[PDB]
């Protein structure tokens, strides 16, 4: 007889031949797409599936861990399982968590969503669909997942809400903007590959991790459960971009590009989890500079001595990100420290053997730069006089977080950039922030940012707290100001 | 007298607790450990009619009997209830 | 404990217990203040509920009756899934389609694997639709659709490579029905025009609703019943499955359609104008394989069903 | 420079028309890192720079044991990089103070804390 | 016509078995007879429960997967670190030594029972309780499982149920109820236990482990019986079977009501000890437990019984005052024997001596309290007091003989008597009955402490008995909570 | 994703530490092995003056350690629940198929006969099966040997429901085919000799002896005569339709090959005392199963079908050396 | 009457030829549950009660605080619940005290602490 088909035939048939040719309308008004970002697909019948699932397991498999997920929770919430974390300044984390990382996973099911119809080919178009609703059941189970905090501690209780208004959730909100309104080139280069593959790690396992090292039973579930659902999404990604680099040398320049802007706009997303995992595990897993090293420096490093082979090379200022992973967290908290009168999770000054423990990750630059940062506030705080600034600070036009970043081998001098273009002014965090506008400064000039909207009045209220009480939901006294006072730690104390 | 019935204090449970205070004008809750009793007078009942308009979706007995701890009386066993009780 | 649930929710249904459907539904989407406009598209701008023509109160009057959240819908799947294969098993091991006369095999790889192209449509459409309707209680039941066309395409397809002993020949032979046979035109020309709607809610009535409620019913049920008089009845134990599907989509479709239409009557009859276009091109697509089948009073019987069930939202069709 | 299906222009968000008659102000002061950030201002284009630097610029740094000791006005600043001299008794507006500029001024013999800028 | 759910459950059940004609009845089930009860009409026999086996592997599928997802969570996760007290796991330890082996002696019983009865719908149900148990007994081999991992006295279980003194408590009530023939068997394990007591021993710990953090306990106690409530429906439905099949078989019926009331209550009396003490955080006095759980909810259904006329159990009243003593009596008896016990004993706190003064206002400062004052005293000295000398045990319930006269809380009510030629001592005028009804099977036991004298458990001293015969590491296993391995690593978190 | 670890004080209990060594264990392992009480019972069974409570000698087969029996398939509880949910789900999914469709009730008046008479009554088999297992499960010391009863047994009485719902499905939930059927069973003189070694089975005292007439003996030759022979043959009788309600009874079949063989291998092996013993009852217990069947196949695909299935057993008790054809 | 299905007839595990020439003693002290239960002593059928009393009895009761000051000797005593009076020099079992006899011994004047038997 003829050959029985081969694995990756089988599975062709039964996704990309659904597919053809099509004869009463024209392909391009079908798939209108694909040409503006100048992107060149050459032979899309040379695409490799990066996994090949069929409907009935997807789903089996799915329903299977789905299972095993809801008892935990159920569990979880019958024995209080929140009474055990380490202490309930751990929650803090999580409220950052699901006002700040929980809601992307929602853009992404939208954002997967699009770009899994607009692609012309159909293995394309399901590796994406695939990709959109994992990345919704990842927004429903971190849902579920917190509904037990929320019901315990403050911070949680308007996440959607706080992500489209809060200030300092912008910096996530636009991030996400920024690529669902790139074309879908771009959308899987910045998302699937900057992302999901390159920077995954550098925000997954400090999150995931820290739960295990601090008691949190739910959400190690909920992360355990998601390994094998990330497995795929890196897949697609390290597959997508060698896809686009092989298919015209004239795609390659437009990739670097690409590769240039999300580097640098998710290391900059990213250092809000830099300092999530340094500041606010009350016991640690590794510090910020060591999960660069280990994430980016090394494994990404590697990941780019392969595709030197496609004329791409590592992304620009890596240098300055790398350099950074000695501040990155303590600049952070300083920050949020300062302003946390507006924010919906509490903050504090860290205790003495989290200061040693600082020090020794940290042997360059914490006690040079930043301890003294920490004994200075605390007499201050003894004094009755804990610091708050009431002055709002500067945002970046590109990555909409305060320009707190210091100049390289210059952990004093801000590194402020700003430029003139159509005589408006725009300030800058760095010179990636800034190249990154100077390429499409048409694009940035439409940015929200929220202390501007604040003074144009559009945040309905003409005094800080007005706005973070009405417009941002942020209830004062209780989501609110450091965690020594707050309702948390009261409630805290009680329960132990 | 008390006849009873305790369930997990479980997500689906609330459903469960629910549907057995509504057609049971008496029977009291209470609960405890990481679980729902409810005990009353000599009887208590379980409609699939009721629980049916508040799950979007049929359901029998059976599933039930998943998250019931500790059963108390005579047994009614049926399609449509579980009716639970003494002489 | 402080609260019962989360704010969006307490707002929405009061402050207590909410269901796991409900926290993982109602205003999760982001809503307002997007930072840049589609470089894709100048009509409007990110999550906008203006992609489509009608106009909606809150979305969320349309929920789903049979409460998908991600959870139960794989569960559900899983369920139906493992039924289909247990179908699947039986009929490869004791050779039921192979042992067929090959005027039969042509006749199921003519008048029903091609279908799978049908379904390639609907999980374009709904994609599409999933990543454009703003609210997530109709996005995600767009998504679940969606898999379950590749899903349902997925069967069709197995269907072919049972007969052919998994080469593929089946499948060529099939698809060459598609593009080139006289029956196939018509619906091939009106997939092919469906996959250039613009508004996301006249894609989803053309799609979800005028299509499915004739092509479900004309083929999942008359033509299937039709199909033991051909030598054909034991392929029925593999379409099981649509036929469970389509019993079920209904109680969600029929559910957007009572909130769509029940809204405002300037939606009604935006609609309305819609179904005057569109119905007749489905029935044309439909007419081949229907003589071709069954016989037209199956296409008929099963307009019938459509303009009926229409009603039930005051829209109609003809007949 | 931006790709797009049509031609993509848009009007900013932070032109100084959306500002009700003020406009915004950047102030950075180095070595004084206790201020995470330069501060932005929503400031008055008529008030003069005295004004400025003593209902304002001054108030907001309040919080730092130098703020008292400065003597900002006769430091260093830069507008915008460029050196830079001010007019007192001028209003912002007509030295060239415009809506997002930004004001450095140094404060030489007053470093911050502890040898780290703070 | 059509059948109804009651009569298609029985063609699905009762209608596969058959009249024999070529062996005889009685050949095929010889062992109805012989207790006295008699059967006039198997078909009586109402099935309470309907399931067939794929309604029962797809439920209890359901459960499992639900329960190992939990057992592995826990475990990956080091939910032990998360107990109120490493005091607490001393309840699991009495757990897994005293009761799961239980678990398993009801699967044996069942599965024997499950054969033994000429009617195919109790077979069935005897069936699938016994593969219950099986259930019970496996789920409880892996839930403690994470616990033997980092605790002491949980690493020899069965081997200890078998030796250990204390363990023949539990061993002899089964080995009682599986030498017997089928129907005590199930009036005492269906009906009695099952039924009656069930809850004071399932609710005690359960709730219990709710309170103090152990999630594997708790998730299994619980999800482990939706069982019991078939379990319960089964002992129910047969007492009012059988009592109604004969006239006659009411006085057996009663007797044996009475035995097993008293076997029951003697061997609760453990779980007081240790639900009103291994709790670090308090759940319910063994006292309310009782009342609520027995004398209430209990007293009710001997209503539902006089219909067919039953009378409550003989001695309830005596067991009835006796809940204000069992758990102070009971657990200074571990107390000062705790050298040879797989597991540990404390003086309470403070804070549970005043709980205790409050939940037993009449009894605990009049004679418990005091007797804490002076231990404590003793132990500060340099004197932790252990009793080096063995008990007396009860001929029956095989307990040491410590229990009180009724309302004469400073008297032990010891019985005795003379049974050819030979001495027997008992707890109570409870365990002294039952053994004069049979005291040809009594006189077969083999209690503990006699046997460790007819130099039977392989050690001259009680020392190296613990040690080689029991398994008991010392220093270990054994001794009080204070100074053991177990504190040292608590206390490290 | 990085977790905090605990240093262990052991790995399992001293039961499986002693058996399998000092290292974490299965669940299997620890579901299995050494759970039952074992030795020092208080009471000597009123229902036996010959053994104690647990005794290895209610069977005159020896063993060293009765462990030495264990699970291929590896089956505690969980394990095995979960498996059986999966199958009993294909099965429902070929029930409600057989019946929305009609594929039983079509079939003439002669054709449904043959099935109220040639298979139906196995179910009376299977009963006894149910019975038989019970009574091992209840005899047999070790878990691991133990278990394994139980969980047959119950599928014995999950095969017969099965069985009894073809009937149900044919009379459509009145029950006359059951009756019909069970007149059979009782009456036909077809059955007699089979309804008579079953009965005799209920009477048998060694529960190996039992273990190895039902579970090996009667087994081993009526699936294979019944579920696949008869199954073939049923497609040239017009009732092709049927199979799909019997496949619950192939798979069941493949998966206790399993187990029982490794069984009787294990016990054969062991010593030259219990060949003896397997052989002696192989001799006078065999002749009256291929006896049982012979009617059987004559009514049905005729007595080639019996004698296949009589080599398929015999070559099975060659493994152990043992001999029957 | 115990039902069985044979004549259901067994020797008592107890029978004193089990225990390699000693016997079983129970020993009563009442109003003093510092010892929750009677002793079960393993004792020399030959030897005195004099010698039980000093070789065994003291010992067993010494944790005590009544024990020093006690006389046992000289106590009251029951002997399987009737009354009886100890000869200082006869064997155990000479004068009646078979296995598995209890001894009660009520100390006059020592009824332990508080005012609990204790
Ligand atoms: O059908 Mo019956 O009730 O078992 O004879
Ligand atoms: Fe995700
Ligand atoms: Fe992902
Ligand atoms: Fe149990
Ligand atoms: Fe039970
Ligand atoms: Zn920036
Ligand atoms: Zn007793």
């Amino acid at each position: 007889k003829n050959k029985k088909l081969n694995l990756k035939d089988k599975y062709q048939y039964l996704t990309r031949d659904m597919a053809w040719e099509p004869t009463y309308q024209d392909k391009k008004d079908i798939f209108p797409e694909e040409d503006f970002e100048g992107i060149k697909i050459t032979d899309w019948s040379q695409w490799e599936d990066p996994f090949r699932l069929t409907m009935d397991a997807y789903w089996k498999y799915q329903a299977e861990k789905e299972k095993k997920l809801y008892a935990i929770f159920d569990a979880f919430a019958q024995n209080n399982g929140h009474q055990n974390i380490s202490d309930a300044r751990y929650v803090n984390a999580l409220k950052l968590f699901i006002s700040g990382i929980s809601p992307l996973e929602h853009a992404a099911f939208q954002g997967y969503s699009k770009v899994g119809r607009q692609f012309s080919g159909a293995g394309a178009r399901v590796a994406c669909q695939m990709q959109a609703i994992d990345e919704l059941r990842h927004s429903q189970t971190q849902q579920h997942a917190m509904s037990h905090y929320n019901k315990h501690f403050n911070g949680l209780h308007d996440g959607p809400h706080m992500h489209d208004r809060v200030w300092y959730l912008s910096v996530p909100k636009s991030f996400f903007d920024d690529a669902r309104s790139a074309g879908p080139f771009e959308f899987l280069t910045a998302i699937s590959f900057s992302f999901e593959y390159v920077l995954t790690n550098l925000l997954f396992v400090p999150f995931m991790s820290g739960a295990a090292y601090n008691g949190d039973m739910a959400t190690v579930t909920f992360g355990f459960s998601a390994q094998s659902d990330e497995a795929r999404h890196m897949t697609l990604g390290l597959e997508v971009i060698k896809f686009i680099l092989e298919q015209h040398e004239d795609n390659v320049p437009i990739v670097q590009r690409w590769i240039d802007k999300w580097f640098w706009r998710g290391f900059r997303l990213l250092s809000l989890v830099s300092m999530m995992m340094d500041y606010m595990l009350p016991n640690k897993v590794m510090s910020w500079s060591e999960a660069w090293e280990v994430y980016y420096e090394q494994n990404g490093g590697a990941l780019f001595k392969d595709l030197e082979r496609y004329g791409i090379r590592p992304p620009k200022y890596q240098d300055v990100a790398n350099d950074a992973k000695h501040h990155l967290s303590h600049q952070l908290w300083t920050t949020f420290y300062q302003y946390c009168q507006a924010t919906n999770f509490h903050t504090w000054i860290p205790e003495k053997e989290e200061m040693d423990w600082m020090s020794e990750k940290y042997p360059d630059t914490f006690d040079k730069y930043y301890r003294p940062r920490y004994e200075y506030l605390a007499k201050e705080a003894a004094a009755g006089r804990r610091f708050y600034n009431n002055t709002l600070p500067q945002l970046c036009q590109v990555c909409q977080i305060p320009t707190i970043f210091t100049e390289k081998d210059a952990p004093t001098m801000l590194s402020h950039r700003q430029i003139e273009h159509e005589g408006e002014r725009y300030h800058f965090c760095s010179d990636g922030c800034c190249d990154i506008f100077k390429h499409e400064p048409e694009k940035y000039i439409q940015a929200w940012l929220p202390v501007h909207q604040i003074y144009q009045g559009n945040c309905e209220g003409g005094d800080l707290e007005t706005v973070v009480q009405k417009y941002y939901h942020i209830n004062i006294g209780e989501d609110n100001f450091d965690y020594v006072g707050s309702p948390d730690q009261k409630h805290w104390l009680s329960i132990k | 007298q008390l006849v009873f019935i305790v369930f997990q204090d479980n997500d689906d449970s609330r459903y469960l607790a629910e549907a057995v205070m509504e057609d049971n004008p008496d029977a009291e809750m209470q609960h405890q450990p990481a679980m729902i009793r409810i005990q009353a007078e000599k009887r208590l009942v379980i409609n699939r009619e009721t629980m049916e308009e508040k799950l979007g979706r049929d359901w029998d007995v059976q599933e039930m009997l998943i998250n019931v701890i500790s059963i108390a009386g005579n047994v009614d066993e049926d399609d449509d209830h579980f009716i639970l009780e003494w002489n | 404990p402080i609260r019962h649930t989360y704010g969006h929710i307490a707002r929405r249904f009061g402050d207590k217990p909410a269901t796991r459907y409900q926290e993982a539904s109602y205003d999760i989407e982001a809503k307002t203040n997007f930072h840049y406009r589609p470089q894709w598209d100048s009509e409007h701008t990110l999550n906008d509920p203006t992609r489509t023509a009608i106009r909606m109160e809150d979305w969320c009057a349309v929920s789903d009756p049979r409460q998908f959240y991600y959870g139960a819908y794989v569960g559900n799947r899983a369920k139906m899934q493992e039924s289909a294969e247990t179908s699947f098993g039986f009929c490869e091991k004791r050779n039921l389609l192979t042992r067929l006369s090959e005027e039969t095999q042509k006749q199921l790889l003519r008048l029903l694997v091609p279908l799978r192209h049908v379904e390639l449509g609907a999980n374009m459409n709904n994609a599409k639709i999933a990543g454009d309707a703003t609210a997530t209680t109709v996005s995600q039941m767009h998504i679940y659709t969606g898999m379950d066309r590749l899903g349902i395409g997925q069967y069709l397809s197995r269907i072919a490579l049972m007969i052919d002993g998994s080469t593929g020949a089946a499948l060529d032979e099939s698809k060459a029905y598609w593009m080139d046979d006289e029956m196939w035109q018509p619906m091939r020309k009106l997939v092919e025009d469906t996959l250039v709607v613009d508004d996301w809610f006249e894609l989803t009535l053309v799609q979800n609703i005028l299509i499915d409620g004739m092509m479900y019913p004309l083929v999942y049920d008359k033509m299937d019943q039709w199909f033991e008089s051909q030598g054909a009845e034991d392929v029925s134990m593999l379409t099981e499955f649509m036929r469970d599907w389509y019993k079920e989509s209904l109680r969600w479709t029929n559910a957007m359609m009572k909130a769509v239409a029940g809204e405002s009557e300037t939606n009604r009859e935006l609609l309305q104008k819609w179904i005057d276009h569109w119905e007749p091109q489905a029935y044309e697509a439909l007419k081949p394989l229907a003589e071709a089948s069954v016989g037209i009073d199956g296409l008929n019987e099963a307009r019938a069903e459509l303009s009926a069930r229409l009603k039930k939202f005051e829209l109609q069709s003809r007949g | 420079s931006v790709n797009a299906l049509y031609d993509y222009k848009f009007e900013p968000k932070d032109k100084v028309e959306n500002f009700h008659g003020m406009q915004l102000l950047y102030v950075y002061w180095p070595d004084h890192l206790l201020f995470c950030a330069p501060f932005a201002l929503l400031v008055q284009p008529g008030m003069t720079f005295s004004a400025l630097v003593d209902e304002i610029l001054k108030p907001a740094t309040a919080a730092h044991p130098d703020s008292a000791k400065a003597d900002f006005l006769n430091a260093e600043w830069l507008l915008n990089d460029e050196p830079f001299t001010p007019k007192a008794d001028a209003s912002l507006k007509e030295q060239g103070i415009d809506h997002k500029s930004m004001l450095t001024v140094t404060t030489p013999g007053l470093k911050g804390m502890a040898n780290a800028g703070y």
